[PDB]
């Protein structure tokens, strides 16, 4: 199935800053303003953690800070903690109708 | 309000001939008349159809051109024509006077007495 | 409260198509929209299907697109997919989720991931 | 060959009531159009025994209760009297062929 | 076809004998929707050249949905029936909570259906435009990409194609306030209003009549304006059934017969008040008084019953022997002298009195008639044009057969002075 | 701009036709018509002679039967009314109604005495 | 000193986006884009001299091309009356759009304009 | 053409009190009603409007849904209820019977007596 | 002998600015200002059969 190329996992220390990034193409996350990022821990639903490029909701900490860049959409993070080892995926709409999402990219600590 | 018709009997079938509709009711100028017939055996179905100046005829898939049909209403009478005939056309044909509806639909009022054509060999 | 919570699923034969269930407490439902979507062991999250308030414009992925297909009911609120022809690759947890907030049939305001549920699990072995 | 389908197989003592229900397709009856029961009795000419499934005509008795449903009309008689044998009808418009009859029942007594 | 006439010389009037009724006698509703989504703001940054249009017509837009939504002798005893009447019944029952969501969600896929409601009542449903599939796929994909710019302009005056219907359909029910008369082609188009003739539950003959005359059925339709809620935005036309149709239906012309008394203003007159047009329909016929609502196309009227009268089928009888003690033969009377002159299908009837010109004159022979006093008649094919006194008429060049018989001053078998002068209406 | 500017005394005739207080306009002819008007909630029938009058709706057929004089159905029991030949749809229009006994007003008076020639009168 | 309102702004188009563009040396526009809108800004205008010609100076009802809805209720909010009045007609102005007339003012100057005689709503 | 009210006296502020108007018009039912008051030194205000079949309510600033305003018709009165109540709100209040003006502007013809409310402590 | 009027000429632009266009093989316009034109000599016509639609076929004024 089409989706988003994303890193498989990042190795990262707590207290440092991973920039955890898919890119598709232009009918992708590539314009219309509607990157999204989501994180899941396991065995757990999935929670909105970034929508609408950069607007953060609520319930959520600030330190997650979404963006894209032509047809890259990036996730940052400041301060990492052991809880953070999730999995996170890049949801937009792609504008043949659809609602792509990402591969997956394993935020662990060691 | 009755009505009294003719032109039975025994004809081979591929020629034409006269059927005859003679209703005496006094305001035959409007309501719509039709033609069914009732098989030996089998029930009867539509055949034919005119409504008041003849100006929307309409006929069943049995004839298609094959039965035509015309009033005149100044001798306040109807008859119908056999262009084209078959076997199986024999049967008990009935005049019919119908009502319009409070939609437009036909409800067969008060009939003829019904006239035996048989066209058997 | 907000919550979403599943029906139906299993383990599942190849073929014997399958009608799965959502349901909802404590909000509105038909002001929103719900939708489907899921997720299988060794990877991640794959998109699915949508629908609007009521029937209407069922949008579909190419890739579930023919086998599923998708129907919200007014009476008791609960969106309902009946998923046909079942291969060895569906083997997924599924889940509901709602999106979109005023009477819109449009994709891009449909696409709020407001709440989620715990999702079916379905297996197909032998 | 008829669209409407009625049982040609019904028949009582005198004294009960039988109803008769004639069946079309979707494009007449329940394409707006309505039923209406004749009678056939051997002999005179066939009369109408209740039309559109309301309208019963000027001079008939009450045992004829006709209504409608669908693509089915029913015909309901209380009290059956000897001379009801006569083969009943049911018309419509059917956008096909154009006026339709049915088979027709030859109700008779015992 | 075969129009003929007879012009009663006994009394001043005009019978148009031969002509077929196709009478409306009830109304047969329908449900006309165009769906539609809900737009959000632009969501674009600066104003740009290619993507500007889209702004301006989307606030159109808008504004045609926020407005919509804002949106919601015989006639003093002729009868008053509210003609406005099945179509607002519809539409009140699609007042009712999810009703209308029947409609939206049986008519998903198929272009016309029949749904059952919660009245019983199970009339038609009908979808016009599909501005779902244009809105959600060539219009918001690209009207909302971040830093929004159109391919190329073709693709928004396809948008006026999608959008100018819309508002046509905005701009008629804002002028007439909900009731339209006539329906216009925005809110039906003829080739799509030819389907509904082929749609609604009448038989066959009258099918292929409304066909022939889509002018005539567009003429007397109306359309009621139902509700917009859950954006599925729909109203209902009210368009004309026909109960009976082809039977004789004449047009009672009528003229003033005054005796030309020298001494004016002693001369009293009288008319048959009965102009106007009966058809024979049922056991009855259909009498209607007000000319203007009865249409006529080449041989066919077309005049709806609400305002007519059940008169009784003798009437035939007073028509010929106006002395009959069969029927009341109704009598407008005055000794006011007026010349005047009325155009029959077939012909002319003067009736000018006293000092007056009156002549019959054709642009072939100038002048070749001239009226002395009493009324009389002029056939239509002999000619063009008849003056009375200082105005002018042009008669009706249609063919057909006229016959002119012989009558007698009616009024002249009374006494010159007996006679009342001041009622309108009477009877002999 | 087309109306008149008329007493506050008309009530007293809309009830009390027969007053001392309002002149209580009357039209009168002799000639006899069937004839059918709509009110918001109902329907007045004025069928007379030999005419058909029946209150009719599309649940059950026919509900109501005029035999002579003016009658009155109620919006919410009746579809349709025919008079004569002619059809008419009542407005299904919701409201309340109350239908109060009246009296055969012109049969106080003697059979013929009346004046039939006049459009505009009163009582 | 009943009231004065402005419709359209020809003034700025017509001499920022058409004249200095058509009126150039060998003239040819830079977009077909810059005509569409100024069907936008004339099928307005040519909706005026259309209906016009048709009733020749006085129109009924009023047309939503000589008044959009929405300034509609921007006048609502304008006249003086009180503020009930301006509910009741912000709810009925389909209503007032059909009682309201409308009668043709000068031309001269190249200002022109033309009164609108919409109804009040005294009692 | 005159106007009796009742309602008045003193009571302690928050608490829903009736304010009756009993106007004798004989043909009560068309003209505009208008409920005002005048303070103790500060001169008189208006509070409350109501017109005819009392679709069009309107209050003054000083009350937003505080004083809710109905009148039964067909009993020709008024009833006026303090859902809200301010030590402020004491005054001599003045049921009007107001007459539609030219735009529809109210006169305010002959006023009732006028009743003292008092909300002190 | 009354009088003749022709108001358009539909004949020159539908045989010379539109049908060698739109039939070519493989058709496709060369710019799109040739059909908003279209839009000009087709409007009228329009206007003139939603005229004679709505009032059947005589029209006041």
């Amino acid at each position: 199935q089409s989706a988003l190329t994303q890193p498989a996992s990042v190795s990262g220390s707590p207290g440092q800053s991973i920039t955890l990034s898919c890119t598709g193409t232009s009918s992708d996350i590539g314009d219309y303003d509607y990157v999204s990022w989501y994180q899941k821990y396991p065995d757990t639903a999935p929670k909105l953690v970034i929508y609408d490029v950069s607007e953060r909701p609520s319930g959520v900490s600030t330190r997650f800070s979404g963006s894209k860049s032509g047809n890259t959409a990036s996730l940052t993070i400041s301060g990492l903690q052991p809880e953070d080892e999730a999995d996170y995926y890049c949801n937009s709409y792609s504008s043949t109708n659809t609602l792509k999402f990402g591969g997956g990219t394993k935020l662990t600590v060691l | 309000v009755q009505l009294v018709e003719s032109g039975g009997g025994l004809v081979k079938p591929g020629e034409s001939l006269r059927l005859s509709c003679a209703v005496s009711g006094s305001m035959f100028s409007s309501y719509v008349m039709h033609w069914v017939r009732q098989a030996p055996g089998k029930g009867l179905d539509w055949v034919s159809s005119i409504t008041g100046g003849g100006n929307y005829i309409s006929y069943a898939d049995s004839v298609k051109g094959r039965f035509i049909i015309s009033r005149d209403n100044g001798r306040n009478s109807l008859s119908l024509q056999m262009s084209s005939l078959r076997v199986d056309d024999t049967a008990v044909y009935y005049c019919v006077r119908g009502l319009s509806g409070v939609m437009g639909v036909t409800w067969f009022d008060s009939w003829g007495q019904g006239t035996l054509v048989t066209v058997s060999s | 409260q907000v919550q979403l919570v599943e029906s139906g699923g299993g383990v599942v034969q190849p073929g014997t198509s399958l009608t799965l269930s959502c349901a909802a407490s404590g909000f509105t439902f038909r002001t929103y929209a719900f939708h489907w979507v899921r997720q299988a062991p060794g990877k991640g999250l794959e998109w699915l299907a949508l629908v609007t308030y009521d029937g209407t414009t069922q949008y579909y992925a190419d890739s579930v697109k023919g086998r599923l297909t998708i129907y919200r009911d007014n009476s008791k609120n609960t969106l309902f997919l009946h998923l046909n022809s079942l291969r060895r690759d569906d083997t997924a947890i599924y889940f509901c989720a709602r999106g979109g907030e005023g009477s819109f049939s449009w994709l891009g305001y449909l696409q709020y991931m407001d709440v989620w549920g715990q999702g079916t699990t379905v297996t197909v072995s032998s | 060959q008829s669209v409407l389908t009625q049982p040609p197989s019904v028949s009582g003592a005198p004294g009960q009531r039988v109803t008769i229900s004639c069946t079309g397709s979707s494009s007449n009856i329940g394409a707006g159009f309505d039923v209406h029961w004749y009678q056939h009795l051997p002999g005179k000419a066939p009369k109408v025994i209740i039309y559109e499934n309301s309208h019963r005509p000027s001079g008939v008795p009450d045992r004829f209760f006709g209504s409608k449903s669908g693509t089915s009309a029913s015909l309901s008689i209380s009290g059956l009297q000897p001379e009801d044998e006569a083969d009943y009808y049911c018309q419509s418009y059917d956008r096909g062929l154009d006026w339709v009859f049915g088979g027709g029942t030859k109700l008779t007594v015992l | 076809q075969n129009i003929t006439e007879e012009f009663y010389q006994s009394t001043c009037s005009a019978v148009s004998k031969g002509y077929l009724s196709a009478l409306r006698t009830g109304w047969y509703t329908s449900v006309i929707t165009i769906e539609l989504s809900n737009i959000k703001e632009n969501k674009c940054n600066g104003t740009d050249a290619k993507v500007k249009l889209i702004k301006q017509e989307l606030d159109k837009y808008k504004n045609a949905v926020t407005e919509l939504q804002l949106l919601m002798f015989l006639g003093f005893l002729l009868g008053v029936g509210s003609a406005i009447a099945s179509g607002v019944a519809v539409c009140k029952v699609l007042h009712l909570e999810g009703e209308v969501n029947k409609i939206k969600s049986a008519l998903l896929s198929t272009n016309k259906a029949v749904v059952s409601l919660s009245n019983g009542v199970s009339v038609l449903t009908f979808k016009v435009l599909d501005l779902k599939n244009y809105i959600d796929k060539q219009l918001l994909p690209i009207l909302n990409k971040q830093s929004c710019s159109i391919s190329n302009i073709e693709t928004v005056i396809e948008f006026q194609q999608k959008n100018n219907r819309l508002l046509e359909i905005t701009r008629e029910f804002s002028v007439n306030a909900g009731v339209t008369t006539p329906v216009s082609t925005y809110m039906l188009t003829n080739s799509e209003l030819l389907s509904l003739i082929n749609d609604m539950p009448i038989t066959n003959d009258q099918k292929k009549l409304m066909s022939n005359n889509v002018q005539i059925v567009r003429q007397q339709s109306y359309s009621i304006m139902c509700i917009i809620k859950e954006e599925v935005l729909a109203y209902v036309v009210q368009l004309p059934l026909y109960g009976v149709i082809d039977t004789p239906c004449w047009k009672l012309h009528t003229s003033p017969l005054c005796t030309t008394n020298t001494k004016e203003g002693s001369n009293i007159c009288l008319t048959r008040t009965d102009r106007g047009w009966y058809c024979d329909n049922a056991g009855s016929v259909s009498f209607f008084p007000q000319a203007e609502t009865c249409k006529v196309q080449s041989n066919r009227v077309f005049c709806d019953t609400m305002n007519s009268l059940t008169l009784p089928s003798e009437v035939n009888l007073c028509n010929v022997d106006i002395f009959n003690p069969k029927y009341d033969c109704k009598i407008m009377t005055s000794k006011t002298d007026v010349s005047s002159s009325v155009i029959t299908s077939l012909g002319a009837i003067v009736s000018c009195y006293g000092k007056t010109k009156c002549t019959a004159s054709n642009k072939n022979r100038g002048i070749i008639k001239t009226f002395s006093n009493g009324c009389d008649y002029v056939s239509n094919k002999g000619v063009d044009t008849v003056s009375v006194g200082n105005t002018l008429y042009y008669v009706n060049k249609q063919e057909g057969k006229s016959l002119y018989v012989k009558g007698e001053p009616i009024i002249n078998f009374y006494d010159p002075l007996v006679f009342p002068s001041d009622e309108f209406d009477a009877s002999i």
